């Protein structure tokens, strides 16, 4: 089973520079050319470079070359892509990939692609957020299935993780992407049960923002 | 370099329709060995892309072979015979025969699904909130088609259009419909200052607003 881990989300200052790492396993790392591409503000991509990690023989996009940096250590199975000197145009999604494309056999091979990282170029201060639980009142949409809700604000920066119950529940469960207003995100997320479940089963709404090491739970009480 | 330009930029096709993307390229895709690079990415909602055609209208291992794949020169075109719900996604065609590679912008492939009106649910401003000097009020409109939809707030009955925060889910692939989240924020001291708070919206199911509300009072 081939895959490729990336590195988590990061947030950089203005002006500085980060190394994200592709770590791969199931094949041999040696014999396939990795390739990096760019990912900004949702449809936009863009190829960046490519290395072939059994010589470190690398090709760049003329855009990148000063930008971007690539490497591969072998006995980790490891590629990493150096970002220097980060502004606007930096922040983006990138992901590494086994594209396959044996240039020999003029063929191509399964592509394989890591999760993508995303990168942040902001010189905002980090903050925890504000979980409040929303219980219904005119929300209760009458019998049958009542709907609760996670209200989680004023934190930096992204990402936050929601769930319900700690995983268990998982249906009838909508999360709102989050939208960024004064330095700061908010992010909901709401949960439709069956007026026979709640109130009479708790239902609690899980928090984690891993940049301020916070993490809280939130029961939904009537 | 070699600029990729693809049509339409959304499309919207109902479960067993057939669907066609094109992509057009301003220099010839061919290559000087005869072969022509144009392979064609599919991105579904929060996962990586994956190649569905590599060498104009060859399949990768796994593909669905309801999935097809035309064209040369600076022409191409991506065909789905018939479309199922997991094809959610964006398109994309991506040219390798000119350094450096690049990309078209996209596709945006929707499922056309029957009408469904909003279940709209409305929320007070918890007290949490309110002992920290803020107000939130919340209203969820939830599985709703077309995405077409607009949210106003109203205060004892005039609108309000400071403060809100709106967001949207992308299309689901269980149901195919949209939701989305509205928040309107107040100070604590605003917010015990008026009475009714409106949720409305204007869809295409209803000829009148969608409504939800409720006031605020003491017991
Ligand atoms: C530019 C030039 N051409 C070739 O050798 C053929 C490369 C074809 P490809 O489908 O692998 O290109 C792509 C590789 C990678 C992506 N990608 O999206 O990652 C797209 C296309 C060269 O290297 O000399
Ligand atoms: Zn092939
Ligand atoms: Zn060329
Ligand atoms: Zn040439
Ligand atoms: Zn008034
Ligand atoms: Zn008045
Ligand atoms: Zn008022
Ligand atoms: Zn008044």
């Amino acid at each position: 089973e081939m895959q490729l881990q990336q590195s988590g989300a990061e947030l950089l200052r203005p002006g500085t520079s980060v190394k994200l790492s592709c770590k791969t396993s199931g094949y041999i790392f040696t014999s396939y050319w990795i390739h990096w591409v760019k990912q900004r503000s949702g449809q936009g991509l863009e190829w960046i470079a490519r290395i072939y990690p059994g010589t470190g023989s690398t090709y760049y996009n003329e855009k990148f070359k000063g930008k971007a940096t690539l490497t591969a250590d072998k006995s980790s199975s490891t590629a990493y892509m150096q970002l220097s000197t980060l502004k606007s145009e930096d922040s983006a999604v990138y992901f590494c990939t086994r594209w396959g494309f044996i240039p020999v056999r003029e063929d191509y091979v399964m592509d394989y692609w890591g999760q993508g990282t995303l990168v942040t170029v902001s010189s905002a201060k980090t903050t925890a957020p504000s979980v409040y639980p929303l219980a219904p009142v005119c929300g209760d949409t009458t019998g049958s299935s009542v709907t609760l809700g996670c209200l989680v604000k004023g934190y930096f920066p992204e990402p936050v993780t929601l769930t319900w119950n700690s995983g268990s529940l998982s249906s009838g469960v909508h999360t709102f992407p989050a939208v960024l207003q004064s330095d700061l995100y908010t992010l909901s997320s709401s949960v439709t049960v069956t007026s026979s479940t709640w109130p009479s089963q708790s239902i609690t709404c899980n928090v984690a923002h891993p940049a301020s090491s916070t993490k809280v739970d939130k029961k939904i009480e009537p | 370099d070699i600029v990729m330009t693809q049509s339409p930029l959304t499309l919207s096709v109902t479960i067993g329709q057939p669907a066609s993307i094109s992509c057009k390229s301003s220099q010839s895709l061919l290559y000087s060995n005869g072969k022509t690079y144009l392979n064609w990415l599919l991105q579904r909602p929060g996962q990586s892309p994956k190649r569905l055609i590599h060498l104009v209208s060859k399949l990768d291992s796994g593909v669905p072979d309801r999935i097809t794949g035309s064209g040369s020169g600076t022409d191409f075109t991506l065909k789905i015979s018939r479309v199922e719900a997991a094809d959610l996604g964006v398109y994309y065609c991506v040219q390798g025969t000119h350094f450096p590679y690049t990309f078209g912008g996209g596709t945006k492939l929707e499922i056309l699904r029957a009408d469904a009106a909003p279940t709209v649910s409305i929320f007070p401003p918890s007290s949490e909130q309110l002992t920290s000097g803020g107000a939130s009020v919340v209203c969820f409109l939830n599985n709703f088609y077309p995405k077409d939809i607009n949210v106003k707030w109203k205060i004892d009955g005039s609108e309000r259009q400071n403060g809100v925060l709106n967001s949207w889910t992308d299309q689901d692939s269980k149901d195919s419909t949209y939701s989305m989240s509205s928040t309107l924020t107040l100070t604590k001291d605003e917010y015990e200052r008026h009475n009714s708070y409106t949720c409305e919206a204007t869809h295409k199911t209803s000829t009148s607003p969608i409504v939800k509300s409720f006031n605020r009072n003491e017991c």
